[PDB]
RNA sequence: AAACUUUCAGCAACGGAUCUCUUGGCUCUCGCAUCGAUGAAGAACGCAGCGAAAUGCGAUACGUAAUGUGAAUU
RNA sequence: UUGAGAAGCUCAGACGAGUAGGCAGGCGUGGAGGUUUGUGACGAAGCCUUGGGCGUGAGCCUGGGUCGAACAGCCUCUAGUGCAGAUCUUGGUGGAAGUAGCUCUAGCGAAACCACAGCCUGGGGAACGGGCCAGG
RNA sequence: AGAGCAUAGCUGUUGGGACCCGAAAGAUGGUGAGAACCAUCUAGUAGCUGGUUC
RNA sequence: UUUCAAUGGCCCGUCUUGAAACACGGACCAAGGAGUCUAGCAUCUAUGCGAGUGUUUGGGUGAUGAAAACCCAUCCGCGAA
RNA sequence: AGCUAAAUAUUGGCGAGAGACCGAUAGCGAACAAGUAGAGUGAUCGAAAGAUGAAAAGAACUUUGAAAAGAGAGUUAAAUAGUACGUGAAAUUGCUGAAAGGGAAGCAUUGGAAAUCAGUCUUACCUGGGUGAGAUCAGUAGUCUCUCGAGACUAUGCA
């Protein structure tokens, strides 16, 4: 069960690009007359439904692991039995003191994480 | 201060800065007349008030070497880890420069760059789990006398370690400011010469083992025809490493009136020394001839190289 | 302080301010734009020219309701004018850089306007901030090799 | 916990009482800890400071310092010693404020009115 | 009891949920899986049995809903043994007659907790580079404190200076390979 | 080509959003009862420190006496 | 066979426009009770970014840069809780324009107006036109 | 052979300024010199106009 | 991401009317900015008790925060007989 | 014809304690100078305006200029904190670099080119012997805490 999106682009919220007041977070329009709301052709797609991604591989990571949230060495070693199932990602607010900790511990329990590099330098 | 109005506190600053630019000004307008018609006093302030730098105001130690040759700091040397060099048997420097493990293309395109500027070095990809000291007593063993390692993380070189063999001292820099030839405004070709070297400012003591570690890097008896010159700098505890190509030519300022012109060749980085350690690199059971201590730094006036 | 430009390394290069300029920002502009790149002593001569009537700015960009001048055939334009607020204040910054490289021990027969920037002030009419870096010609070196 | 409706917890009001104090509580509110000596030999733990005590600096960048105390700044807050300065930009020496709770008094300036007080607060003079 | 407290714990509070996108975990130190699941909550099991590590030692914790009210003597632990296929069969022999499922979690934990311990023995051999955290305050004090000092070096004043002077001094031979004629001749008139 | 125009990026301006702060406001509750022909409230003019577009004071003019605290004011 | 958050797991088939209107489930913000033996000067919050990722989406996570003291996830409570419009309010800033002005000049120096671009012939039935179609 | 009472939430509805905004009333009490101007009743109003936020 | 090539592609919101069109609003950006609170009535749902039900007008009480929580004498509202 | 406490009211006055309140376009008009500056003959009307840093250590000195200021320096942990001072968004402006240019345009779809970025690594597993090692092994001796044996240790041996 191999990784597939249905889409790759984001759904830009019409309009947005023409005015810097309107950002571009999708909202959905209720003009009658528009032609976006009417579903013309060569206008943007709206989000549907059938865009969703297969429930089997939802929230999964390019090379198939979910990215779970890590704060702390407690929360590493929580991923002791889904090691082949989720990756950490330590939060951006632990200090460099803690992510050294976590990424000693994540190796050790043979966890992958995403953004083990940061905040750090090496020494061999 | 005493004013917590916004507005009422900046008219009087600007009242106040008024009226100290005016009397700073009559000050100095009336310096001059009587300057003017006394020139002994312009030269008793010029020769009395000159102006303060870092330099001037550094913290005094008592390691800086003297200008006066002394026997104790000759006789240390005439043995030292380095005295194959500076001696009479004139041993030829060859260097192995190599990376950590699993180096991208952004080290390599500086490592050919320091490969450049160091004749006669060679360069091996660090393979497998070799380490530091076994890549040294491997080396010592190949005819290599200096070893150069390239930490990098993340495509960016940051750190450089530098091992004398077989048993040397072990120097270790954080890198800076990496720019190559091409990111260098107005850069030139490098040839094949041997560069001239130019070492400045390193007085105190522990200047010296650092700057005897740096030139040692380079062949005895340079090519003058090739007009190359490879400096390193200190200024402030930091190493600066530039590489030039230069002529000379008449300069109607300098007073000798000759001055040469320079065009860089690249590459070109500072360096901070972090460690200094004797014998072999290992930063676990090392022995620790200098740590820098980063709460020492903080005195802009006090300096180590 | 720091300039618009990564030029004025202390070596080769000086530096001159003005801010809050009581002068126009969009004459200021345009005097900025004709004697950048000049040498210092060409961009002096020129100056003194605009104060002569001698030569002409051309206005370039905000060029509406200036009249066209033989004058600007050298420069490729039409539109030109004689300000003389905006070439004296550029002129007292220039004599300022120029004190300041002689103070650096740079060569004096070699340098040129690298960078010249205009900027608006804050509205107190519409002020001017204006920044001037000269620096050396920089020369190749010969490889003989 | 403080149970007292007559002290008010109020972070708005111990604000203001402290940053709009008059001088004669100022007084109080710059006192310093007696050095362990003084603490075993006058039974009092801690001292309002006054000009020429002599105190040690327990903590800044000015620990360790010693010197008789100059001038007691109370609009400031602030104690100055005797050779704890900064040098400045024309050679002058700025002395430099140090808070009264960051020095410990190692000798105190007695007079009648300090020995007074000492017996006051239950101490053997 | 137990189906009370998994209507209370289960869905309404527990501290030790994490909530996640696909499936919440419990941050307790007894469950098996680590994920919150009626059969993986040791609250809401009465008879709950897993494997945890001590100072590099497993155990085999167990507890029974006879002990549910005295919690210091509420789990017992027997140490497992260091062969593998023997803490398969104390595991088997410890929980005997319990459902297979509880079973089947002790031994998925064993495993894990087995890998765990041997990876942590080969880190240990290995030899791998120190983390050093990157700090803000010292960067940006050695950033801008490098940029004065690269100003006040001067160094292609210095490199001049010190090229003229080597020249004076006649460091090369008689006539030098760097100058040219109208160069050397100068220089000859001057520092002679 | 160049210019101009346009787009993108870097730097510099301009601007003062956001965030964090807070001796302020607002609201509720609780205790209390005290202006003046023995010249009040309010207004004006002075005084001396000042930054007053503030404060204090009244020719005894930042107040004097007394009770203090006990060595500053800045 | 472990696949009992029974509020879970699993199997099957069909279907999918949508105004008014109706009904569910969610995202985000300020404050409150509980909780994470939570994050933080070894850098909180904010901000920037052609860095990376997650969700159909509202949104969320993260790297780097900047920065300097606080802040968040989950369960529940609460509300002055989400903007492109109101010839909206306040503030800031544009083009007009260095124009009107007080040949070329010297200084000083606006305001109205502004959805946005802007070469024509025919047709596009509701003007179609400037904006579509077919041409020059 | 009673099924209600209480609380909470939701929805609808009727009042209170009552989703926001947009026309002058009128009256009371003053100021200046018929008319003008000021302040409160007064959130007196628009069968409508414009707007009304994931 | 910038740009190019091929294909397509009108400016939104309001009002209008059969949809339109047309006429209105919109120079730009930031911040602020509109179904709220309360008193009744009815419906539905949840909860407590049930021929009953409702403590908080008030009294008791609360040693540590005491405007909370806790307890209830006599009436009374509605319902029922 | 007359007096009369208490229970009651209380946006003022003299104080006090609070808060699921507002957080500088908010909350009083007023966090600062505030019924102030200012407007009006007058009645009256009435603002905008908070934050350098721990410490002024508020930039000595040299130099250019008539001056304002500039540039070399210097202080600071930081001047990407210099009183136009915390953070510093957008609109807008200038310079530099790159690219595209002929009029609906921006935009959507698909790829090219250029620039740039992301993560994915063989390393372990199994097996055999040798050498030593140690306990959860002793045809082994003790202590402690729990409920015979369960954990923790202490000696001694390494089959």
């Amino acid at each position: 069960v191999n990784i597939i999106k249905k889409r790759t682009k984001p759904f830009k919220r019409h309009q947005s690009d023409r005015f810097k007041r309107v950002g571009e977070s999708w909202r959905k329009p209720r003009g009658i007359d528009s032609c976006v709301r009417r579903r013309f052709r060569g206008t943007i797609s709206m989000p549907k439904i059938g865009y969703g991604n297969n429930k089997k591989t939802r929230y999964c990571m390019p090379n198939g692991l979910k990215a779970f949230l890590v704060r702390n060495v407690s929360d590493v070693e929580l991923l002791l039995m889904h090691n082949k199932t989720y990756a950490a990602e330590i939060a951006g607010n632990v200090s460099a003191r803690k992510r050294v900790e976590i990424v000693e511990k994540a190796r050790a329990l043979g966890v992958k994480v995403t953004n083990a590099g940061a905040k750090v330098r090496s020494q061999e | 201060g005493k004013i917590k109005n916004k507005i009422v506190r900046q008219q009087q600053y600007m009242k106040a800065l008024h009226q100290k630019n005016k009397d700073k000004l009559e000050r100095r307008k009336e310096r001059a007349k009587e300057e003017e018609k006394d020139p002994e006093k312009k030269r008793l302030r010029l020769s009395e008030n000159i102006p303060a730098t870092i330099e001037s105001k550094r913290v005094y130690d008592e390691t800086i070497i003297e200008d006066k040759p002394d026997e104790e700091l000759q006789a240390e040397l005439k043995d030292d880890e380095f005295s194959a060099y500076f001696s009479e048997e004139r041993k030829v420097p060859k260097l192995l420069v190599t990376t950590s493990k699993r180096a991208s293309r952004k080290c390599y395109d500086f490592a050919s760059e320091l490969l450049d500027c160091f004749p006669n070095a060679e360069f091996r990809k660090r393979t497998g789990d070799i380490e530091v000291h076994e890549i040294a007593e491997a080396a010592a063993k190949r005819g290599y006398t200096d070893l150069l390692v390239l930490n990098e993380d993340r495509k960016k070189t940051n750190a450089l370690t530098l091992v004398h063999l077989p048993n040397g001292p072990s120097f270790y820099f954080t890198l800076s400011n990496l720019q190559t030839a091409k990111e260098i405004s107005n850069h030139g070709r490098s040839t094949g010469h041997i560069p001239e070297l130019i070492i400045n400012n390193f007085s105190t003591r522990l200047g010296m083992t650092v700057a005897r570690a740096f030139q040692s890097l380079f062949i005895q008896t340079p090519q003058i025809q090739g007009r190359q010159v490879v400096t390193i700098h200190c200024q402030r505890d930091f190493l600066f490493f530039r590489r030039h190509r230069y002529a000379f030519r008449e300069k109607s300022n300098m007073p000798d009136g000759i001055g040469t012109g320079l065009q860089e060749l690249g590459p070109r980085f500072t360096m901070r020394l972090r460690m200094v350690q004797k014998g072999v690199w290992d930063r676990k059971e090392g022995e620790v001839f200098f740590e820098s201590n980063a709460g020492e730094e903080s005195d802009r006036r006090k300096f180590w190289l | 302080v720091r300039y618009s430009a990564s030029p004025a390394l202390e070596t080769k290069c000086a530096k001159a301010r003005g801010a809050y300029l009581r002068t126009h920002f969009k004459n200021s502009r345009e005097v900025a734009f004709t004697i950048n790149g000049m040498s210092l002593k060409k961009a002096f001569i020129f100056l003194d020219n605009v104060k002569e009537h001698k030569q002409a700015v051309p206005f370039r960009r905000f060029n509406g309701g200036v009249g066209r001048t033989a004058q600007g055939k050298e420069f490729g334009v039409t539109q030109a004018r004689w300000p003389v607020k905006s070439v004296k204040f550029f002129y007292d910054l220039l004599k300022n850089a120029e004190a300041n490289a002689e103070a650096k021990g740079l060569d004096m027969d070699k340098l040129i306007i690298k960078h010249v920037q205009v900027n608006a002030a804050p509205k107190q009419s519409s002020p001017s901030h204006i920044e001037i870096i000269v620096a050396e010609e920089e020369e190749a070196v010969p490889k003989a090799n | 916990m403080k149970f007292s409706r007559d002290v008010t917890s109020s972070r708005r009001k111990q604000r203001k009482a402290h940053f709009g104090a008059p001088s004669s509580v100022r007084r109080v509110l710059m006192s310093a800890p007696l050095s362990k000596e003084l603490r075993e030999q006058y039974k009092i733990r801690s001292l309002p400071v006054r000009r020429d005590d002599q105190i040690t600096v327990i903590r800044g960048s000015n620990k360790g310092r010693e010197g008789k105390i100059t001038s007691v700044y109370r609009k400031k807050f602030l104690l100055l010693i005797e050779r704890v300065t900064r040098e400045k930009a024309n050679g002058a020496s700025a002395p430099v404020g140090i808070d009264a709770s960051k020095v410990v008094i190692t000798k105190l300036h007695l007079d009648k009115d300090r020995k007074d007080l000492i017996v006051r607060k239950g101490g053997k003079v | 009891q137990d189906e009370v407290i998994w209507q209370v714990v289960g869905h309404e509070f527990c501290s030790y949920r994490i909530k996640g996108e696909a499936q919440n975990f419990c941050r307790n130190e007894y469950n098996v899986t680590g994920l919150c699941n009626r059969q993986s909550c040791p609250l809401a099991n009465s008879r709950y049995a897993t494997v945890r590590e001590d100072n590099g030692k497993l155990y085999l914790y167990m507890k029974t809903i006879e002990r549910a009210h005295f919690p210091s003597k509420l789990w017992q632990r027997i140490k497992l043994s260091k062969n593998y296929a023997k803490a398969l069969e104390q595991i088997d022999q410890q929980l005997l007659y319990w459902p297979g499922r509880q079973i089947h979690r002790c031994k998925q934990r064993l495993t894990r907790l087995t890998q765990y311990l041997l990876k942590a023995r080969r880190l240990a051999l290995k030899h791998q580079p120190a983390l050093i955290p990157i700090k803000p305050k010292q960067a940006h004090r050695e950033a801008s404190r490098e940029r004065k000092a690269l100003i006040a070096a001067k160094l292609e004043k210095n490199i001049e200076k010190e090229l003229v002077k080597r020249l004076k001094s006649g460091v090369y031979g008689d006539q030098p390979l760097n100058v040219n004629e109208e160069i050397w001749n100068k220089v000859l008139a001057a520092r002679e």
